[PDB]
């Protein structure tokens, strides 16, 4: 099969976005059994699944939110008493994308391994208002530090994995009804398995070193079986389901 | 598109050509100047433009920290010695520029001054780029490493008397190589100090606000008519470009550039072992109408011969002696009596049989049909027939050209019926 | 042969030694003369090249040149002494095939359409294939391992090559370079080449609020440290640079000579340098944003190397070479020899080159020590199995890769490939993508003097680079303008710029191969110089109707101009692959519109020359077209008019040739149907008997009896009797 | 994206139309329509290439890629996205290819052959590394596969 | 700030205000002459050959196009690289070989740049 | 932002005096005391709205 | 061989084969050369003999 | 394969061979199909090449017509007879003892 | 194969036992189907389907 493959391309399972490896490539990488994948995939199933509110609501729990990608604008602002950086977070478009963040769980995203910030040096004065006031650390740094906490504040997470980089809602359109999932870009399916809302009962992933650790060397096997006959499929040729079993 | 209005006139000036500089400050935008910062001083040479300025900063204004200005001067000084010191007091208080040439020769490059109704134009004899040099940080190094030296030469109490006595280290002069001659001329430190070598001389600084500056600016204007013309000036658009760009220093190898550049008679003779077909209109027209017309006459009639009104180039000129058929081999002779007899057989007759042609001159078929494509094509059911038609007006405009080419093709064929036995 | 030699020579004109002074070897004119064989006793006599290939001997010329030295102070002068042995290709300019008819070619043996092109060395037809390379002294933004998007820059100049990198690995410019232990920010090698003003810095990086934003963290590590002036830039850079204050002077001239040696310095006058990095970080910062990341496989930064840059480089190694080991001789012989005056003509071996050019022909394998050049597979042996095949092999192409990775980028077909080369003709196997071959049209252009160029350029207006700041790169209307990769500064209104040099070019003040391109998301107007890159030639179009007309073909037709002419005329012109992408094509006289510049030649010309005997190949596929180029190269047919005085290894001929019946322009042109290479049959499409199930064919026993498809194979059986040392001989 | 797809569907649509146009307009007992309906060899894809219409050059699953700035090729316009242009090939193997789509048509040529031709050293690998790796089990007369050891 | 034209440049220097302007203009290596009585060649033509007095005329055509009339032949006058830096223009001028004088002329804020027709001087021979 | 001292040219940084905050640079004794509130804005690109795929 | 040779006899075969390369001799030729002067060098006559001599040997 | 330039190539070499003429094949160009078939039709041939042809062997005409034409077939070096090999003990290789 | 020029080997067993096992393990009768799916590989092809 592997010279029968011809190693197609458009082959994006009908959501004409997010590539994955799949034909030799992907054999090769199942029998090899890295721990790191290349584009690993997710498939999680919904408790609502007719419901697009409560799945928006999933993704945004389960996808990493930097803060930079929420707050519309973060100034540093030397005031003539002081100086620090003060960060507007956009209530309208968390309130639109559905995260349930507030000012509160930024200032606990903060000081969460950013050069060992005190909980005394953010502070909270409005409602979507994030003041961050560094100091010294005597460590080969002085006050003009503000410099690398605006280049490395965008990218703190304040919600979600860390593991997952993207998450998207997938949607199948049976007669009987129409239902929603998660296809999840990342390499923790614990995570996935653990956030509310999810029926972790119904989990899938295709990283065989990420399924053995969390759901065992049975289910790491069957992820194994069924990975490799979606991949044989995908190119129309057939193989008996003996040989896959007796090579996991 | 005509000048309506705005008809300047341009003026050129030569007063202060050899004492004009254009300094800039690629770091100082045009908003500030520097008219109100007092100046002390400018180190310069004739030789080798870099000037150097010396100015003052103020101290009593607040964006100056005078803590910091004691420590810099502390660390470029020592504590008492004044003796070379690149400040006066312990503060920070001159400020030093050093200038960098941006190119060699500014001849053209020249400033204009624009009046109403006039620009005068005067030369530049030097553009630098002034930047804030950074010499007392070199300075204030030094002292530190003298400073280290002391402490580590005091590093006791009493220091005795050290037999340190220079022993006679005197090295070779040792005859340096080719190759490590031009290294070290060519090493920075050679420069350097070729530089240093002359002498520096200080200016004095006039600011724009100062009388003098409104008094000199004067001297960029010239005494002069409105309306004078330039001797000079008066050359044409050709001897311009030609000045702006100067030169560097099969058959049809040279082209019509390389052939016009060529005497006549040898354009008319590489024309002809060229095309082989052409009438004189046609000649006349290629070679220009500003060519004698008897002269192109004269030049044609000694390397092509009249067929039917139009000109057939000579066998010979096709055939020199030293070449032969590239067919067949035979000698040029035969070739250049084969084509005589096919150029005789066309001007008795329009029509020309290749077979008849082979079984008299006795050649091979592909040397005939060669000789016949030269100068003809193919009809079906008629032969061969000339390429070009019967040119009367050549022949009625030059009747003693057309007796004598008849008297040149009687002779020519008393010559073939004398060797083939016609 | 006839300039790049005397330029080698005059460039080693004279060599001498450092003991005993006032001793030289001048040399004054080299000279390579006509093919000569040394077979007889000290005799020179004119050999052909058959009688080179029917004696297993070298077709090459005696070397000579005249010198002058100085044997016991006495100026001694020698008007001709041979150096060596240099192999004449055939159908040169000295060659004895030139200038000859095809009754002389018979008489010397030898077939008139023959293409030639290629050395005889010991009985064996090398071709020297053209080798393709990556255009030198250009920037080249790229995608790292780790996916940072980096730039590189290898500068070669005629002594040294370096490549030097930049990445962003940290979000900061980090330079590396082979010179040094590690890599170091890029604002201290600023502050070391003269410029220490980080506002000076940031200018000439850029203007723009996102330009600023990711620059910011090198000038905050450049803070870090306690470098701010050029003094301790140096220190740092020297103290930084591996072994080979004096450290600063090291630091110094590597800056100066080593980093960047495309870009040259008046005296230790970095502006020009800083310029040119400050250019690099603009476009890196640009490239960091949107993925405008430049391809390799873009022909129009490749550069393709014939056999005269090649011969011209060994012969320059070589007589370096020769050099050393003569200035060796003579400091070992003059000071302990004896009151005899020694003199070079004693120990001048002649066999060195000779031995050096004929081994590097045969075995392929070039090994350039001086330049650290290691190549193989450079000749190959000219395969006769076909007049189409020996026509088709000499017009190849070679890559740089030489399969090192299926990457599958180069190996592909790219758009610019259109006119310069086949696309379809490559060989079919693991060599697929890798060897090409010619176009049908095309020319490789040579090396100018640039004098009038750089003249032209610095008359139309362009700024000097050193007279402004680097704050004006940062505006849209200001178009940096190189040339060979070296920064000639500053334009503003581009399209005049390019119109006045296209004029001038098509008036003929500058060389009509020059090249003129623009990249306006760059903002860069490229003025290319160099050889080997590859031109093809357009009819002019000027305002929707071409230069050339009926009357301009009628009066080609009948001989009163020529392609020169037409050239000289402002009638066709050269256009590389940069300027192509800029200016508009038409393919038909219908297709041309408002927006048009130029127009197509011929369509067909696209194909090469395997390709062109395929009738009518736009009706059939690809694969189809290029499995029929691969049968071609090995066709059984005749070779030549002297293929029964031939004598090869291995050869094919047929019975009863016959040219084909539909004849291709490219037939035509080439002459293959004189020296055709199969058989028109009457074939029948059907199925019979089954035994034509998968591709086979059915053939016809009359048929075969009648003589069809009758094939003659010849082979050669050399034996050698030779005399050994002893007094003895094989009998 | 979206304009691609759209122009991708769009001469999707018209391939399928001119392939349904021919075979609707040919006549039986055609020795084409008769193999592809046998199966013996081709098929109703390659009969609509070589009569109706050619579909259109996909690289890599998707148009063909801008090689010159900003436009395939110097003969179209800069910022066309044209499927002329981008390489739609209009004319059919009987009535004959422009150059353009003669050219794509090798690039896609060049694609196929490359693929095919190196992929398969990766699966002469695989296939080598699998059988080094599974040529010690074998079935045992007790109905247990087991190993060598 | 828009990017301005020689023409409406010249235009509001002279009617919209009369204060003079210092303006800095890069002329050609070569200019169409010859050095008066300067022995010699068709070398190259600088100011610095030529004498003081009227050398050409400057004028401004429709559609915005500024020519530089410097005798038979016509140069175009365009606008340079748009400097924003401080330029100050000096006179250093050495009265004695002890002691000078530099005075400050002005400042240069505009730039021009003269180029030769090349398409006139092409297409009238 | 990043500002730039007018006589040297060199980065300047914010550091607290004896006053008041103050932009000071590492070469050169000039400082400049904030007198009002000085801001700088990035807008960084917030996320869109990622819709259902299918 | 060629480890049981002085520096003399080197130098003596280096000047015999440099003159077999200036004089364009073959390989052959070269290999005669390089032979018989080993074998005149067997002698001790001539392998204790002149500079000159050796010079003439080479020659010879 | 879709090798119509085939069927071009063959139809304008029997025109060719009819009407004592050279058909060209070029490449973007070239000879038309309706001139080709305008000869054929002209000398009395079918306009598509296909021509009745009858069995030899049985002696009985076919059902479908048969395409007949020139076409130009070329030999290539490779050779059965070169390319037959067949090695029995024969000799060994002197480290390892194989052929 | 597609008989386009295929070079094919040919091997002739020197025992018995071999020669057996040869024709009853690797018998083209026996052959007729692969073991990855079952599907009869030695079937008709051109010239024969149609
Ligand atoms: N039929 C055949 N062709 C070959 C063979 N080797 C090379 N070729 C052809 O000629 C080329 C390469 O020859 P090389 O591999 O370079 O010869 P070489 O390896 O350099 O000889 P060495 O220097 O000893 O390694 C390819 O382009 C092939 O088309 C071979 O073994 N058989
Ligand atoms: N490198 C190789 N490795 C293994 N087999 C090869 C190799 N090269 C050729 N072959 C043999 O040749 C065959 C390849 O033919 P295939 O690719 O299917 O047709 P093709 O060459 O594309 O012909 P068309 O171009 O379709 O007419 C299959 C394989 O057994
Ligand atoms: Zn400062």
């Amino acid at each position: 099969p592997g010279t029968q493959m011809t190693l197609k391309t458009f082959h994006f399972a009908g959501v004409a976005s997010m590539n994955i490896t799949l034909g030799v490539p992907r054999i090769k990488e199942i029998i090899n059994a890295s721990k790191a994948i290349s584009t690993p995939i997710i498939t999680a199933q919904l408790d609502k699944d007719d419901d697009a509110d409560y799945a928006r609501l999933v993704k945004g729990r389960i996808e990493k939110t930097l803060l930079g990608e929420i707050s519309e604008y973060i100034e540093e602002v030397f005031l003539p008493d002081d100086c620090f950086i003060l960060v507007k977070l956009s209530l309208e478009r968390i309130r639109l994308l559905r995260l349930e963040v507030n000012a509160e769980t930024v200032r606990y995203s903060i000081c969460t391994s950013k050069l060992r910030v005190k909980p005394g040096d953010v502070a909270v004065h409005g409602e979507a208002v994030v003041c961050v006031t560094p100091r010294e650390n005597s460590k080969s740094s002085m006050y003009y530090v503000l410099q690398f906490l605006k280049e490395d504040l965008p990218k703190v997470v304040v919600q979600g994995i860390p593991e997952v980089s993207r998450a998207v809602i997938h949607i199948d359109e049976q007669s009987g009804k129409e239902k929603y999932k998660l296809l999840v870009e990342g390499d923790n399916l614990r995570a996935v398995m653990a956030t509310h809302g999810v029926k972790g009962t119904r989990t899938t992933s295709n990283n065989t070193y990420e399924v053995e650790k969390t759901l065992g060397i049975e289910a790491a096997r069957t992820t194994i079986i069924n990975e490799i006959q979606y991949t044989m499929v995908n190119h129309g040729m057939s193989i008996d389901r003996r040989h896959v079993m007796l090579l996991s | 598109d005509d000048p309506v209005v705005q008809e300047i006139d341009v003026y050129l000036a030569k007063s202060l050509a050899e004492k004009l500089y254009l300094f800039q400050y690629p770091v100082r935008p045009a908003s500030m100047t520097y008219d109100d910062i007092p100046h002390l001083s400018a180190k310069i040479k004739p030789k080798q433009q870099k000037v150097e300025l010396e100015m003052a900063i103020d101290t009593l204004n607040p964006n100056y920290c005078r803590s910091k200005g004691e420590q810099i001067a502390l660390n470029v000084d020592g504590a008492c010695a004044d003796e070379t010191s690149t400040y006066s007091s312990k503060l920070m208080d001159k400020q030093t520029f050093c200038s960098s040439q941006t190119t060699s020769n500014t001849s053209r490059y020249a400033a204009a001054l624009y009046r109403q109704g006039e620009l005068h134009l005067t030369p530049l004899h030097g553009i630098l780029q002034l930047r804030p040099s950074f010499s007392y940080l070199d300075k204030a190094d030094a002292k530190h490493r003298e400073r280290e030296a002391a402490n580590e030469a005091g590093d006791s109490s009493q220091d005795e008397a050290e037999d340190d006595v220079k022993q006679i280290t005197v090295r070779f002069s040792r005859p340096e190589s080719e190759q490590a001659r031009q290294r070290r001329v060519q090493s920075y430190e050679f420069l350097q100090k070729k530089h240093a070598e002359e002498p520096w001389v200080h200016l004095h600084y006039y600011g724009l606000r100062d009388s003098r500056s409104e008094h000199e600016r004067q001297y960029l204007l010239c005494p002069g008519s409105s309306g004078v013309e330039n001797t000079e000036l008066v050359k044409s658009p050709s001897e311009y470009l030609m000045m702006l760009m100067p030169p560097s220093q099969p058959s049809n190898v040279l082209s019509m550039a390389q052939l016009r550049t060529l005497p006549l008679a040898d354009q008319i003779k590489i024309l002809m072992k060229n095309v082989k077909v052409m009438p004189f209109a046609n000649l006349m027209s290629l070679l220009g109408p500003s060519i004698d017309s008897v002269a192109v006459l004269r030049g044609i009639q000694k390397v092509a011969m009249l067929v039917q009104g139009n000109w057939v180039v000579k066998s010979d000129i096709l055939y020199p002696k030293d070449s032969s058929s590239p067919h067949s081999g035979v000698p040029a002779e035969v070739l250049c009596r084969g084509r005589d007899f096919v150029m005789w057989k066309f001007t008795q007759s329009r029509w020309v049989v290749r077979k008849e042609v082979a079984t008299v001159t006795k050649l091979c078929a592909e040397d005939v049909k060669d000789f016949l494509e030269h100068m003809a094509v193919v009809r079906i059911n008629k032969g061969w027939e000339f390429i070009l038609p019967y040119d009367g007006e050549f022949i009625k405009k030059h009747p003693d050209v057309v007796q004598r080419q008849h008297m040149l093709w009687t002779g020519i064929q008393a010559k073939l019926e004398k060797v083939y036995n016609l | 042969i006839n300039v790049e030699i005397k330029k080698i020579m005059k460039a080693n004109e004279k060599v001498t030694s450092d003991a005993d002074p006032m001793w030289y070897l001048k040399y004054l004119n080299i000279y390579v003369g006509l093919p000569d064989v040394e077979e007889s006793f000290n005799v020179t006599r004119p050999v052909s090249p058959h009688e080179c290939r029917l004696r297993d001997m070298t077709y090459s010329a005696p070397i000579t040149v005249d010198i002058e030295y100085t044997r016991g102070s006495q100026r001694i002068i020698r008007n001709a002494l041979p150096i060596g042995r240099m192999p004449i290709m055939l159908r040169s300019s000295n060659c004895v095939l030139t200038g000859k008819t095809p009754a002389e070619f018979a008489k010397l043996n030898e077939c008139p359409l023959d293409p030639g092109g290629y050395f005889i060395v010991k009985g064996v037809e090398k071709v020297i294939l053209i080798q393709e390379q990556l255009s030198k002294n250009r920037i080249i933004v790229e995608a790292d391992r780790k996916g940072a998007v980096g730039a590189s820059v290898t500068s070669s100049t005629h002594e040294k090559k370096s490549r030097t990198n930049m990445a962003v690995k940290q979000g900061r410019f980090y330079l590396r370079h082979n010179t040094l232990s590690e890599d170091i920010p890029i604002v201290i090698i600023f502050k070391a080449m003269g410029v220490e003003s980080d506002q000076e810095i940031v200018q000439m990086i850029g203007t723009e609020e996102h330009v600023m934003a990711a620059f910011g963290p090198s000038l905050e590590e450049c803070q870090k440290a306690q470098i701010f002036t050029q003094m301790q830039a140096l220190k740092y850079i020297g103290n930084k640079v591996r072994r080979q204050k004096t450290k600063i002077e090291e630091a110094r001239e590597l800056l100066a000579s080593t980093i960047l040696t495309h870009v040259p310095v008046k005296e230790f006058n970095f502006r020009a340098k800083c310029i040119y990095t400050a250019v690099m970080v603009r476009r890196v910062i640009l490239a960091q944003g949107d993925n405008k990341v430049d391809d390799r496989d873009y022909y129009g930064n490749k550069r393709l190397e014939l056999a005269g840059q090649l011969l011209s480089l060994l012969f320059e190694d070589l007589f370096k070479k020769f050099n050393s080991e003569m200035k060796k001789i003579a400091d070992q012989v003059i000071p302990k020899q004896r009151a005899a005056q020694f003199d070079v003509v004693k120990h001048m071996r002649q066999d060195q080159i000779t031995n050096g050019m004929v081994n590097a022909i045969s075995t392929g394998n070039w090994s350039l020590k001086r330049f650290k050049m290691d190549r193989q597979g450079v000749t190959q042996v000219l395969s006769r199995l076909s007049y189409i095949s020996a026509l088709g092999m000499m017009t190849r192409i070679s890559s740089q890769f030489e399969k090192t990775r299926k990457v599958s980028g180069p190996r592909s077909l790219q758009p610019s490939q259109w006119g310069m080369l086949c696309p379809s003709d490559t060989p079919e196997g693991e060599a697929c993508g890798l060897v090409k071959n010619l176009a049908l049209m095309t020319h490789i252009t040579t090396d100018m003097e640039d004098g009038p160029i750089v003249k032209l350029a610095s008359n139309l207006g362009v700024e000097d680079v050193n007279l402004l700041c680097g704050e004006e790169l940062s505006y849209p209307n200001v178009f940096l303008v190189f040339l060979n990769g070296n920064i000639l500064g500053v334009i503003r209104d581009h399209k005049k710029l390019v119109n006045t040099f296209r004029l001038m070019r098509r008036a003929g003040y500058i060389n009509e191969f020059v090249s003129i391109s623009t990249n306006l998301t760059d903002r860069c107007v490229y003025i290319s110089s160099d050889g080997g890159r590859l031109c093809r030639p357009y009819i002019i179009v000027k305002k929707q109707k071409p230069a050339v007309t009926n009357k301009h073909m009628e009066e080609l037709a009948q001989g009163y101009r020529n392609f020169e002419d037409f050239l000289h005329e402002s009638l066709v012109e050269y256009l590389d692959v940069n300027e192509e992408n800029d200016c508009n094509i038409a393919l038909y006289e219908h297709t041309i519109n408002k927006d048009t510049t130029h127009l197509e030649i011929e369509p067909f010309t696209l194909l090469g020359v395997c390709a062109g005997l395929i009738p009518y190949p736009h009706h059939n596929q690809s694969p189809r077209n290029t499995y029929q180029c691969a049968m071609g190269k090995q066709a059984m047919g005749t070779i030549g008019y002297n293929q029964r005085n031939r004598i090869d290894t291995l050869m094919y001929l047929l019975a009863y040739p016959q040219k084909p019946m539909v004849k291709t322009k490219t037939i035509e042109l080439i002459e293959f149907e004189k020296l055709p290479a199969g058989q028109n049959a009457t074939v029948a499409v059907m199925s019979y008997s089954g035994y034509d199930i998968e591709d086979a064919l059915v053939l016809n026993k009359a048929s075969l009896d009648r003589g069809f498809g009758r094939c003659l194979v010849y082979k050669n059986a050399k034996c050698t009797l030779k005399r050994y040392t002893n007094q003895t001989f094989d009998k | 994206e979206t304009l691609e797809a759209l122009i991708l569907k769009e001469l999707s649509v018209i391939r399928d139309h001119a392939g349904s146009a021919c075979l609707r307009e040919l006549d039986k007992s055609n020795s084409p329509l008769t193999m592809a309906l046998c199966g013996s060899k081709g098929s109703f894809i390659n009969i609509s290439q070589m009569i109706a219409c050619v579909g259109q050059q996909a690289i890599s699953g998707s148009r063909v890629p801008d090689g010159f700035e900003n436009r395939s090729l110097p003969h179209f316009e800069k910022h066309s996205k044209l499927p002329a242009a981008k390489g739609f090939v209009a004319n059919s193997f009987y009535s004959g290819l422009t150059p353009t789509e003669f050219f794509f048509h090798t690039m896609a040529g060049r694609e196929g052959l490359v693929d095919t031709a190196v992929k398969t050293a990766e699966t002469g690998y695989m296939q080598r590394r699998l059988v080094k790796s599974l040529e010690d089990l074998c079935s045992q007369y007790d109905l247990t596969v087991r190993s060598s050891t | 700030l828009p990017k301005d034209v020689s023409v409406a440049e010249l235009l509001r220097e002279l009617s919209l205000t009369k204060e003079e302007e210092l303006l800095f203009l890069q002329l050609p290596d070569t200019l169409p002459g010859q050095p008066p009585t300067q022995d010699i060649a068709e070398n190259a033509c600088t100011l610095a050959d030529l004498t003081e007095g009227q050398v050409g005329k400057l004028l401004i055509r429709k559609s915005g196009r500024v020519q530089l009339l410097l005798g038979k032949v016509t140069l175009d006058v365009t606008m340079g690289t748009a400097c924003s830096f401080l330029q100050e223009l000096v006179s250093v001028g050495l009265g004695d070989s002890r002691t000078g004088e530099m005075t400050v002329l002005g400042h240069v804020k505009h730039k021009l740049v003269c180029s030769p027709d090349f398409e006139s001087l092409l297409d009238h021979k | 932002m990043l500002l730039f001292c007018p006589g040297c040219g060199n980065g300047l940084i914010v550091e607290e005096g004896q006053r008041c905050h103050r932009f000071a640079c590492n070469t050169c004794p000039y400082v400049h005391n904030i007198t009002r509130k000085v801001t700088n804005r990035k807008y960084p690109k917030l996320k869109e709205v990622d819709d259902v795929l299918g | 061989e060629n480890e049981q040779v002085s520096r003399s006899q080197q130098r003596g075969l280096r000047r015999v084969r440099d003159l077999c390369r200036v004089l364009q001799l073959p390989p052959t030729f070269e290999d005669t050369a390089v032979a018989y002067y080993q074998q005149a060098y067997r002698h001790s006559g001539i392998r204790a003999a002149r500079l000159q001599k050796k010079e003439v040997l080479v020659g010879c | 394969r879709m090798t119509v330039g085939k069927l071009i190539e063959l139809l304008a070499g029997k025109a060719g061979v009819l009407d004592g003429r050279f058909h060209y094949g070029t490449a973007f160009g070239g000879s038309k199909v309706k001139d080709v078939c305008e000869d054929l039709v002209r000398h009395g041939y079918n306009y598509l090449g296909k021509d009745y042809v009858t069995s030899g062997i049985t002696g009985e005409p076919l059902e479908a017509y048969i395409y007949f034409g020139p076409v130009y077939y070329q030999k290539l070096k490779h050779m059965v007879l070169d390319k037959m090999h067949a090695r029995a003990r024969g000799p060994r290789a002197v480290l390892t003892r194989q052929p | 194969a597609d008989f386009d020029g295929d070079e094919m080997n040919l091997h002739l067993p020197q025992t018995e036992e071999a020669k057996a096992e040869a024709l009853v393990l690797m018998g083209t009768k026996a052959n007729l189907v692969t073991p990855r799916n079952g599907e009869p590989l030695i079937a008709a092809i051109q010239d024969f389907l149609t």
